[PDB]
Formats: C-alpha cells, structure tokens, sequence
RNA sequence: CGAUGUCGGCUCAUCACAUCCUGGGGCUGAAGUAGGUCCCAAGGGUAUGGCUGUUCGCCAUUUAAAGUGGUACGCGAGCUGGGUUUAGAACGUCGUGAGACAGUUCGGUCCCUAUCUGCCGUGGGCGCUGGAGAACUGAGGGGGGCUGCUCCUAGUACGAGAGGACCGGAGUGGACGCAUCACUGGUGUUCGGGUUGUCAUGCCAAUGGCACUGCCCGGUAGCUAAAUGCGGAAGAGAUAAGUGCUGAAAGCAUCUAAGCACGAAACUUGCCCCGAGAUGAGUUCUCCCUGACCCUUUAAGGGUCCUGAAGGAACGUUGAAGACGACGACGUUGAUAGGCCGGGUGUGUAAGCGCAGCGAUGCGUUGAGCUAACCGGUACUAAUGAACCGUGAGGCUUAACCU
RNA sequence: AAUUCCUUGUCGGGUAAGUUCCGACCUGCACGAAUGGCGUAAUGAUGGCCAGGCUGUCUCCACCCGAGACUCAGUGAAAU
RNA sequence: ACACAGGUGGUCAGGUAGAGAAUACCAAGGCGCUUGAGAGAACUCGGGUGAAGGAACUAGGCAAAAUGGUGCCGUAACUUC
C-alpha cells in the first residue's frame, strides 16, 4: 500500500545535514520538562549514522574517561530542536564499535583535515 | 452506526512529542459499496450489506455474483451485514468512506491473527525450558507433567498443549482513530492489531468507554 | 500388556479407506502423437502439445 | 513452516549446491536440453540465467568475469559467443521446463529443462 | 540487568566504591530494576572512614545502569556501568554528603525530594 | 513379595473453605486514623534468598498477603537422583572371629520401538431429504473476574494535640494474560568487504577451491524478547449474611407472617470468540438442474432410448497458507511467479587503466565494483483451448385458496 | 575430627542467612604414642571451604546451519 | 552369525607450511562410505553468533567457558635449601 511509502517521506525534515561516523555535530533538543520550554546540547562523537530516510538513526556517544553517556537521537524526531554540525572525524567504519569501548588516548581521532 | 471492512497493509508509528515511537496500526478502508439495504427479509429486523469491493470478472461464481448482480455481475470481496438501528437508508451506487468516524471514539477490531504453523510451546502457551545440564535425558524442551498419577486416569479438558496458530480472527477492543481520511483511504488506529499486512479488518464503534 | 489383545480386521480396512490410491483422471491426448499423457507432462514419444520436444 | 524467508533449500551444503549445480550447467552448455528431478530443474537455473545475462550487453575486453568457472576448453568458448548472440535479443526468459513423469519407480519426479533457443 | 548478585559502584562519599545487589523492592514477585526503583544493597567492603559497616544491608535507588532508559524520552539512554545511590537507614535520603555522576529526575515520590530536586539533572 | 519404583526437589495440576489477601454486615475494654474479633463468602491474588538430601524447621530480605488442607501427604513409559538401600574402601566400636551398626567418610548403575480411552492441533466419509454457496437467529460452550503508590475529597469531618476519613473517578507501577515487528537489541551458512596457510590456472597479477560460515568486520529480508503496545468497562437481572419500612400472630413490641425495597469483589448477564451433527441439522438470501417410453400389487421395482449443471477438488503459477491435508490469490477473456529492467536497504571505492614509492602498498580516472527476500515496470518463461465425477424439478399426509 | 548421642556446641575470623570452612576452648558416649602420636618439603585427571578469573548452568533463552524427524517410492523385524 | 563406524605383527616415508608420523592443502596412487527421492514442522543429535548481569545453578560452579603459542623479562609463602 502506497500509503506507508508517501507517509514516511512526507514527513521529512527541511533543515537537516547529512554526517558521519566520528563527526560531531552538537544535537539539541527541548528536554520537555516544565512549562518554560528548555534547550539542551548534548556533545559527543557520532558512531551510528543513516539509512532510513525519514527513520533514520543517529546516535552519540561522549567517549569520557573513565565514565561516560551514549545516547539516541534520530534524525527526524520530534524532540530534536537541531543538528548544528561542529567537527569531521577520519574513520572508515560505518558503525564505530571499535571505539565504543574506548576513553583513553585511544580514543582520539584526525579530525578529517588535509 | 454500523461498522466498515478493509486491510491491516502495515505496521507504522506515530511521531509524538512525547519521544516515544508509539505504534499505529495503517488501517487502509476503500470505500464500502454498501449495495443492498433491507426490508424486514429474515427475522423482523433492518439491515445493510455493506459490501468491500469487487473480484476479477475472469474469477467468479454464480452463487456468489447473484448477491451483487443489481450494482455489478462482480461479486463483492466480503459479504458482511450490519444492524440499522440509528438511521433510515435505501439502496444507491453511493459507497460509504471513513467520514462515518469523524465525530465518533473509541472502537473495535475483529483481525486475522498470527500464522505460525505448528507454534510449539515456548511460542504459543510461554512454556519454559527445563535443565540443560547434569547430564540431560532428551528432556530439554518438555512440559515436566501434563496431569497427575492415574486418579483421573484422563488429561483435563482445556490443557495446555503443543498445536498451531492460525486459521484465527481475534477482536480487540482498545482501539481509537487518528486520521479518518475519507480522500487518503487511511483510518489509522493507536496500537497494534492481529495479523500481518494482508490480514483483512472489521471495525465498528466500542461500547467500552 | 504390549497389546491387550489382537486389533480386529475391520480397523485394517478403515484405514485403507483413507489410503485411496492415486491412479489420476483426465487424461490428455496429444495433438500430434498417438499418446495420451498427463496435461503438463511430455508424452512417452517425446512430443508435448504436438510440439517435438526430443528425439526417439 | 517459514514461508516469509524465500528460497528453495534442496539438500546438503551450499558448497556442493554451488559444485554441482556448477558441473551440471557445464554439462547443461554441451547438450543445451537436460533431464534431472524437477526440484534440481528449478535450481540449475540460477547458476545458468547469470552466465546468459553476462553476455546480454555488447562491451569489448574483461572477459577475466566470471573466468573461474565454467573453464573446460569444451564449453568455455561458448561463454559470450555464443551466450549472448543467442539470447540478447529476447530481454530474458532464457529457458523452459517440463515434467516427465518418475524415474525407475524410484518414484523421483523428472522434467526436462531447455534454452528457448537451441541449435544442431 | 540490576538484578541478584550483580556488583555496582555506589554513588556516595568517604567510604569505599564497590557494593553488590541482592534483591528487588516495592511489589510482588520482583525480577529487575529499572532507574528511578529502590533496590536492597550489600556493603561489600565499607572502610572505616564511610558512615556503614562491611556486610551490612541497606537501601538505594538505581540512578545509572550501562543499558539505561528509552521509555521518558522514547529514545535509549546508556551509560559507561551502573550506579546506585545509598540510602540513611532510618531517615532515608543518601547517607553521604555528595553524589557521584549524573542522576535520575523520573521517579515522583515525595520521600526522595532531596535527589529529585537537584538542578544539575535538568 | 511369578514386584504396584522412593523422600525431597524441578516442572505442571485439581478440589475443600475451617479465608492468608480481596468485598458486604455487627460488636470491641473501637474518639479520629487503625489493628485485632465475629457473621456472610472460594470467581480473582497467594513469597524470594540461605543452612539441610529433606517435608517440617531455623536464619536473611521483604509483600496487599507471605492461608489451613485433600488427591497413592497429586505429577520418575515427564525430569532429577543428594539422602536413602548393594557392587570398592575408610573412622569409631562390640566379639577370639566371620561379621554388624534408622553410628560416621569418600567412590559410585535411572532400561523400555505407547495398546485403548484421552488431550492438543488437523483432514476425510455420511447425513440435513433434488444438488451446491453464503449469511442471520442463538439452543450452547470457551475467554475473563487481583494489587502497591500518587492526586482529588481535604489538612474537611474527627481530635487539646500527636495524628487524620467516607464516596470512587483519574494518573502510575507490580503480578498475570493478550496482541505486534513500525520502533530498539540480537541474529542473518540466499549480501559485500578484510585475511592466515595451501592448492589450481606453467609463473606473477587476478579470481576461485579447501581448512569450524577456514579466520575477521559490518548487514537486507525473515524472526523474536533483552524490544513494543493493550487489558479484565458502563449498565441491567437475581441473592445469602445484613440494613430498614409498613404490620400481625402477641390490642404492646418486632425486619417476616402477608406486603415491599435495598444488600458482595461471588451468581445470572452485558462484552470478546466460537456455536445448527441445535439429527432439536432452524430462518433467509444467492446459484444449478424443466427428458421421456414400455410393464405391474408400488411412499416399490423391472426393461430401454437420450443426456452431463452449480460448486468444490483435479490441473500448476504460487502467497504474509503449511508436518501432510486444509486455506487463499491467479490461470492466456493471464501482473499468479521467475527471467530481463528499475527503485529501496546493506557493503565500501575493485579489476582493467594511469601516477607516487626500491618495495609492501597507496592515490586518482571511480560515490567504484556488488547484491538477497524490501516493491514497481516488462507476457521474455510457465500456469492452453480441456476432462472424469456430480444430472434431468425431486416422496407421503393434513390445513388453506384456486381446480 | 575420615572418631562426639542429646547438639544445628561456643567464641574469634566469616556469609544477606551459614548443621559449610578455618582457628581457638576441652565443653572428644571407650582418639592416644610401631596398625604408632603429630607435624611435614615433594606428588594429586583428589573430598570440606574462600577469593580472583569466565561463562547459554541461570535470569530466559533468540536467531542461523546440517542430519534425523515429516512425506513418498522400494526392502521389511520383535516383545505381545 | 552379516558384505557390520570394530580387531589388525611386518615393509615404505614425495612437495608447501610445521618441531612433527600433530594439522592444513596437495602428488604418485586410490576412492565416492551399495537403499534412495522430496519436504524444509516442532522436537532431537551435532555445529555457528548473541543484549544486560553472573553461579544467583546443582547435594556438587556438574556441564559448558576463559586461559592457551614461544621467545624473553619476572616470580611469593613454605622448604629437608
């Protein structure tokens, strides 16, 4: 049914980058917490990015030595204020596992420049 | 007010600004032919047939066609009748869309639950699986006892047992409409209901408020 | 006991009658050979439909 | 019963589904009409239907595709040859099947399974 | 999961860094603990200059676990390992004066005002 | 005693009510909040951890509550096999001794190709009265009948004060069911890439075979909880305990006699499913069949001529059908399924070519090469045009109207 | 305790609880100095206990693969 | 008993890798396990991968799992040194 192929393409965000894996690109979102609308940033570096169009997932992790946060973002959700794109990262992984149990000085990546 | 007939076609989720994903059950109703009303023709009572579309002229039968044969020589994809109560309707080339919810909450859904074949234990009663270790006498996947020692000489009536899933409808009656969209075919229900995409779906106003 | 006694011939006959063998209705005949076959089956001369399809 | 997963299993490994039905459409390129059982008709297919499709557009040289099979000095210079100036044409449908009843009773189901286009 | 036996890092001053889980609290039939829920901790090796004594029993609420939450915001939340915070056995409230990395805000009753309140968390 | 395997445990049952928890009522040496107590009640809910071979027991931590019990103190052709109760040996000890010990310590055998009933799932044959299709009705059955916290009532009634309520709607968890793969994890021997050793193509390149999917990293489709969503409502009928009115036996009194209304979480329903073999096979709608001749003690047979519907199956393409059947879409008056084409997800920039470096190897022409289930195009391939069963208006009586 | 019935004794160490263990006490139904009495390097596919590691043993199993099973064509038993 | 995954003194020692008659791929040389064909059910024998914890299991951490190579550094108590 074509229905479900319009639906998830019609509902699409119009001011969205698309990034990669060892990117950061500082994600804010509205909390929802209280009646005085809040804005939160949360930083780290991608490891999981894209595709699924409209369902796309998008999750962050801080990499902080000794005890850090990884978290769900995904590109398209309703909570998500904005991606405001900050670093490159030069990693060749689709999923950045490797590094998902890293926090030290193995931890630190080239920041895509030449 | 009577009720309406149409597809499952998928499931999908509902973006809330709560941050959950929620499911939404897609619900795709072509509009209802609703090709013959009736006049006191069985058992002293008003009715509709209501009709979910047509079949392929090449793929008919006689018995079957002559139920439609005034609106098409096509048959209807689904003999389905509802109770006229609220109402007072004659028969018109006129089909009945999703607009007959568009004041209405809160409602039922009669699916085609889940095809499993054979289904098992684990999968169809939530049985558990007994101790893989000491040494293991071809009892890894057993129900322990069915019964007790020759008194009742019987298994119970009602036991639980290995056996399939499917050739099933189950209703379910926690449903309420989203979209109702009368030009995009698209009803849309909060959560999930039985059966797969193609499993065809009845539904009609919850008398559960 | 391992039986407590002997089933009745009757028992062997009832499932016979749900062991009806397959011995197939409507047979085909071909539109060039003197065979009758099976309708999606090559004759045993090698022609189908009165196609030649092998050799003999 | 999984019937959602689709694709035919017919017996052992994939590695000796991938060398026989390898060996039997060498053999299937020599007589360009085979007997076998039904299932292994169905089956043969796919390891046929690519090497034609590889030769379905005209482009010169990389004739090192596909060049670790199908290699025997009997069979190997029909590989583009004669595989596409036979079915290129057509836009697919390459080949046909057709039952032939059992085997020797050993109840096995035969069929015959050709190219659309054979020559003599 | 935070569930029997498992080892945990306490979130409270002075006193040692490792307690062990032994059981679930609040409701019937008890497997798991999610965060925001009470669970009964063993001081597994104390030191002297803490405010409790090694294996003795308290009370902690789960602040942190390494698969963490997906059911306030919808989306999963997971953290490096998993944290409590250790409870006063009579008055309830941590036991300590400071608190340890970030904190739950979901859990609603009143007798945890004094974590529930906690600006840094929001 | 020509054997009927055990204690406890795992795992799963069924019943009692002497009720552990739930609801209703009356007292309390019960102000309020409560607890304990008794009278009605069994649909719904009824521990986990440790020591023990162990019921019981004792100890730890908690819960709405940690019920009292029957069944061969249920459940070994269901599982276990520590204690028991042997094959070997050891400590203590009696006796000159073999030996012995409901005294002790280790080591240590659980075999079986299920009958008839049954229970869970699933088909075929007959009958319903000429043959089929599909609904409706509901004789009938199954599903199902708990609970913490939090808000409001209200800091009100009540109470110096400490402390603090009805009614029962709402939110949020727990237990227990039900459903779902759009989410999120994991998997992914029908995808791609990296790679050790060796074998092949004479060598190298390149590609492939073998060695646990040879090793390694990601992963589509498919599936499934470690993921996701949702329940057991409102109202009606009828009750026992019990609360009362009106009132007599008993000129008073009284809740019972007449008369009557109220009263529970149980019961009868409502709801959800299945349900006419409901032979008691209903009711209705839709479809199919419009042929006679001869003979007679016949709600029956004999002879003979002509003649093959509806629907299902067959037949084969096959699906979100599947143990086999069965279901279902489509079948040339053809998108039923491949092939070919295209898109989606996954993989990750190759070989041929050119450049850098002594080289391993890298860069660029090249966002390359590849490919599966996800869902569109295209009759290129196959489901052909048929046929064998199934027939020809279907018995008897009574009532009515026509005749 | 490889030995002690009531008895799951006592205390120190210890565990969330230990009829476990180790050490101490003598508070051993008839342990007791050549079958010795007690320690003890070396040896242990070693009983009673602990820690550290590691896990499909478990919470609780989910998917993937072959070979049986299933179905079919042939050969064709036994207890009873 | 049978053409049965069994028993079984002696002779011989190619190439790559390896210490090797391990093991992995192959010569010379030999064989295709003498009942098979479909299907792709649980369940079952034998394999592969696995979230968040961990012995919470069991009379017994049983069974499984981790470790593991081969060169060098380093190495306690106890001891009859």
């Amino acid at each position: 049914s074509n229905i479900i192929k319009q639906l998830e393409q019609e509902q699409m965000k119009q001011d969205v980058p698309s990034f990669r894996p060892g990117d950061t690109v500082e994600v804010k979102v509205w909390v929802v917490e209280g009646s005085k609308k809040r804005l939160q940033a949360f930083e780290g570096v991608v490891i999981a990015i894209r595709n699924r169009g409209l369902h796309s997932a998008f999750t962050v992790r801080k990499i902080s030595n000794g005890e850090g946060v990884e978290r769900v973002f995904q590109t398209h959700s309703p909570v998500v204020d904005s991606i405001s794109v900050k670093r490159r990262g030069a990693v060749r992984k689709a999923k950045l596992y490797y590094l998902r149990e890293r926090t030290g000085k193995a931890a630190r990546i080239k920041e895509r420049l030449n | 007010m009577i009720g309406l007939v149409g597809k499952k076609v998928g499931m999908t989720r509902i973006f809330t600004e709560d941050g959950v994903s929620i499911p939404v059950t897609v619900i795709e109703v072509e509009a209802n032919r609703v090709t013959q009303v009736k006049d006191l023709a069985n058992d002293g009572y008003r009715a509709i047939q209501v009709t979910t579309g047509a079949k392929k002229a090449n793929r008919v039968t006689k018995p079957e066609a002559g139920h439609f044969a005034k609106a098409g020589v096509e048959a209807g994809r689904g003999l389905w009748e509802f109770r006229l109560a609220e109402g007072e309707e004659f028969t018109v080339g006129q089909s009945i869309s999703v607009e007959l919810f568009a004041d209405v909450k809160k409602v039922d859904v009669t699916g085609t639950s889940k095809g499993k074949g054979f289904a098992g234990t684990v999968k169809r009663w939530n049985f558990r699986t007994q101790d893989a270790t000491h040494g293991n006498s071809l009892s890894h996947r057993v129900p322990g006892s069915i019964g007790q020692n020759q008194t009742p000489g019987k298994v119970f009536k009602g036991k639980k047992m290995a056996g399939q899933m499917g050739n099933e409808r189950v209703t379910v009656q926690s449903l309420d409409v989203v979209r109702v969209d009368a030009e995009r075919n698209l009803l849309l229900v909060k959560g999930a209901v039985p059966g797969a995409t193609g499993s065809d779906l009845i539904v009609k106003p919850a008398v559960k408020a | 006991a391992v039986q407590q006694n002997k089933p009745t011939r009757s028992k062997r006959g009832m499932r016979r009658s749900h062991d009806a063998l397959t011995a197939v209705t409507s047979l085909s005949v071909d539109k060039t050979s003197g065979e009758k076959h099976l309708r999606h089956h090559i004759t045993a001369d090698g022609y189908y439909r009165g196609r030649k399809v092998i050799a003999k | 019963m999984r019937h959602r997963k689709s694709g035919r299993q017919l017996n052992r490994n994939s590695s000796h589904r991938q060398a026989m039905f390898r060996n039997m459409a060498g053999s299937l390129v020599r007589h360009e009409i085979i007997k076998t059982t039904l299932p292994k008709a169905k089956e043969l297919r796919r390891v046929v239907e690519p090497l034609i499709t590889l030769a379905k557009t005209d482009s010169v040289a990389n004739r090192r595709l596909a060049f670790a099979r199908t290699r025997d000095n009997e069979i190997v210079a029909k590989l583009f040859n004669e595989l596409g100036p036979r079915f290129a044409s057509r836009a697919g449908g390459y080949t046909r099947i057709l039952k032939c009843g059992f085997r020797a009773g050993d109840n096995a189901p035969m069929a015959y399974i050709e190219l659309v286009d054979r020559s003599e | 999961m935070i569930q029997e036996q498992t080892m945990l890092n306490v979130a409270d001053n002075s006193g040692a860094r490792r307690v062990m889980c032994i059981k679930v609290l609040g409701g019937s039939h008890r497997r798991y603990a999610g965060v925001g829920d009470i669970i009964k901790i063993t001081i597994k090796e104390a030191i002297p200059r803490g405010k409790v004594k090694k294996g003795d029993v308290l009370k902690a609420v789960v602040v942190r676990t390494k698969k963490g939450v997906r059911r306030p915001d919808g989306s999963v939340i997971r953290f490096d390992g998993n944290a409590c915070v250790l409870l006063n056995n009579n008055s309830e409230q941590p036991i300590g004066t400071r608190i340890f990395g970030p904190v739950t805000r979901e859990l609603r009753s009143e007798k945890f005002m004094k974590i529930i309140s906690l600006a840094p968390e929001v």
